[PDB]
């Protein structure tokens, strides 16, 4: 019947920063007249309802993102990947990184 | 505050809410015409009710833009065309009214029913049987009473609501700052952006007339091999100086001859080809028809046809309780929904209906990235041409042979091209004086150039003038013989399929010289042909966005409406006419009727 609880913001001043987030949900004025909370002659509401629907085509589906962002600050670090270990071998003249 | 910019952002959020209005109401219906039930009505009532008062309130916001200094050419094309008011110009009793009247023209309209005098209780309709037997028939007493009693029983009671409806159009033509109906109808045809290619409403008025006369010859050869065959087919009958009755070409209203092509056959010792038994035997279905159909797709280039189009579209077998209309239509859902509604079944006829159809589907997918109020053809004679030309282009025997339908070793002449040629132009050329005179009286009848009292005579001395159709039997001025027309009680421009046969045949011409062919233009191929599809696509894309005399510039030499591959597609047709009304003079004269 339509996923109409995805909004995405359609109507802002200005762009986003990098890493920046905003949930006003002040009515944008696209002219000059000001209006108070509510949209009227030059006055919309900035965020859109998706209509998503199994029907719906290629391109216009849902979809589901993950963007993972690495920081290295200074502080000691604790995020890192798994280290192997090979089988230890006895009496034998080897090399070994314990 | 800035009108540009606002007008931007209002436009992006009318779309935002048309697209998926409009896509669920185009879901609704596509789902009722693949599903016919009674619980599917009321669900359109409240869609379509919807979507009016989504086209109106939005429209009515579409007034406080001055359209004067906008800038972009596409945002102040858009603008005017949200910019129209539609109807509701005048008072509610008279748009109430001509409701009223166009509702209750559509139902009488729709209520065809004549009796047999002699049985009184069976009254026929316009559906098979009345039109079937007027249509096939070897007679001249039932098939002009059947003309008579239709042109009649219909064409009579809708004279007196006629009368005002034409006042009335006319009137809120005038309210719409149109000084005429017809030039409303004009309008499409028309653009006023770019400077050079300009265009004009009343420049259509002299642009339709003047491209028929070079195809006049032509229809006169025609017409007198027509008449030959009739005299040696129906004797005593037609006068050989003057013309036919309308009732014996075939239809009603002339428009189209094929149910004279067997009486009018060249050479009917040879039959036609039919490749229905190579399905019969091969076991083609719909979906092995479809697929073979979509390879011509392939070769040209344009892209290949979306993925799930064979789950959410039905093909074949509506079968039990679970009905869906057997009218072959191309449902451009939006949202990326695309769908094909047709009775599939073993027949080369539903092979080229199948090509059509996807044809317009392909037309579909080519507008996608186009914005939401840009999703249509420059001009109406856009979409049929480019579903036409390539059923043209694959219905010739090389085309059948290609895909390994038929044997390597036939022994085609200039006979069976010769049939071919009069067989397809006893209806793609010999219904265009039909659609001139038709769209000449809808002009004039739409312009008030004549009263009231000069109707039926002026149609008929021009009827009598262009195409050659005599009265069977006399009529009267009460009488309305074009209001039994679908396209005359429907509010439908005719001149369509006027432009539409020569962008047909100009769009053809272009492709065979841009596809590596030789010879004449009616074997021509353009399969395979990637290098052809480009051509085509780089307009079939542009939709609305650009005007059609810039369309009439990526595929054709020149913007300008020349009718120049009509005479050289049926040049071997005119060559062998050459050698057949030698003895037979050609025209017809305006001074002998069937009656007196």
């Amino acid at each position: 019947g339509g996923n109409y609880n995805y909004l995405y913001r359609l109507f802002r001043k200005s762009n986003l920063k990098p890493f920046e987030r905003d949930i006003s949900t002040e009515i944008y004025q696209a002219g000059s007249t000001p209006c108070n909370g509510v949209k009227g002659f030059n006055c919309y509401f900035p965020l859109q309802s998706y209509g998503f629907q199994p029907t719906y085509g290629v391109g216009y589906q849902p979809y589901r993102v993950v963007v993972l962002s690495f920081e290295l600050l200074h502080a000691p670090a604790t995020v890192c990947g798994p280290k192997k270990s090979t089988n230890l071998v006895k009496n034998k003249c080897v090399n070994f990184n314990f | 505050s800035t009108i540009e910019e606002q007008a931007k952002t209002f436009l992006d959020k009318f779309n935002h809410e048309a697209e998926d209005l409009f896509y669920q109401s185009s879901l609704a219906s596509w789902n009722y015409n693949t599903n016919i039930t009674e619980e599917n009505v009321q669900n359109m009532n409240n869609a379509g009710d919807k979507w009016s008062a989504f086209l109106k309130e939005q429209s009515t916001l579409a007034q406080m833009y001055p359209l004067q200094e906008i800038q972009n050419l596409t945002v102040k094309l858009q603008l005017q065309a949200l910019q129209q008011n539609g109807s509701s110009v005048l008072s509610e009793d008279k748009s109430k009214r001509l409701n009223t009247i166009l509702n209750t023209m559509s139902t009488i309209y729709s209520t065809g029913k004549v009796c047999n005098p002699d049985n009184p209780q069976e009254c026929l309709l316009l559906e098979p049987g009345l039109n079937e037997i007027m249509a096939n028939s070897l007679d001249y007493n039932e098939r002009l009473w059947a003309w008579e009693s239709w042109r009649s029983e219909v064409g009579k009671q809708l004279r007196p609501l006629y009368e005002e409806y034409v006042v009335l159009k006319n009137e809120m033509a005038r309210a719409n700052h149109y000084e005429d109906y017809g030039d409303y109808w004009r309008g499409d045809y028309e653009v006023n952006g770019v400077d050079g290619y300009d265009y004009s409403r009343g420049q259509l008025i002299e642009d339709v007339e003047h491209t028929f006369e070079e195809i006049k010859p032509l229809y006169e050869h025609l017409h007198a091999y027509v008449r030959a065959k009739l005299m040696n087919a129906y004797p005593s009958y037609i006068s050989p100086i003057g013309c036919l009755p309308a009732h014996l070409l075939g239809d009603m209203w002339g428009r189209f001859w094929t149910n004279l092509y067997s009486l009018t056959v060249p050479f009917g010792q040879k039959p036609n080809i039919d490749v229905t038994d190579a399905m019969v035997d091969q076991a083609w279905d719909a979906q092995r028809i479809f697929k073979e159909a979509e390879k011509f797709f392939v070769s040209v280039g344009l892209p290949n046809m979306t993925q799930g189009f064979w789950e959410n579209s039905m093909l074949t077998d509506p079968g039990n309780v679970q009905k869906a209309v057997c009218h072959p239509t191309a449902w451009d859902l939006g949202k990326g929904d695309f769908r094909i509604l047709m009775c599939t079944k073993v027949t080369m006829d539903d092979f080229l209906t199948a090509h059509h159809e996807m044809g317009h589907i392909q037309y579909d997918m080519a507008y996608a990235a186009q914005p939401f109020l840009l999703r249509n053809g420059a001009n109406e004679g856009f979409h049929e041409a480019v579903g036409e030309i390539m059923s043209l282009s694959a219905a010739t025997p090389k085309h059948l042979k290609s895909i390994g339908l038929l044997s390597p070793d036939f022994q085609e002449d200039n006979e069976t091209e010769i049939n071919f040629l009069l067989k397809q132009a006893l209806t793609i050329v010999g219904t265009l004086p039909f659609t001139y005179m038709l769209e000449k009286w809808r002009w004039m009848v739409f312009k008030g150039e004549i009263p009231k009292d000069q109707w039926m005579k002026k149609w008929w001395e021009m009827k009598r003038e262009i195409v050659g159709v005599v009265e069977p039997v006399p009529h009267d001025e009460t009488y309305c013989d074009p209001a039994s027309l679908f396209h005359v009680s429907n509010d439908y421009s005719f001149i369509r399929y006027y432009t539409r046969t020569l962008y047909q045949f100009q769009f053809q011409e272009a492709l065979c010289q841009a596809a590596k062919h030789e010879g004449p233009l009616h074997k021509c191929d353009i399969s395979n042909s990637t290098e052809a599809g480009q051509k085509l696509f780089n307009m079939l894309r542009l939709g609305k966005s650009e005007p059609w005399t810039l369309a009439l510039e990526n595929v054709v030499g020149a913007k300008n409406m020349n009718v120049r591959p009509l005479l050289n597609y049926f040049e071997p047709l005119f060559t062998w006419l050459k050698d057949q009304n030698k003895n037979s003079f050609v025209g017809w004269s305006t001074d002998w009727s069937p009656y007196a």
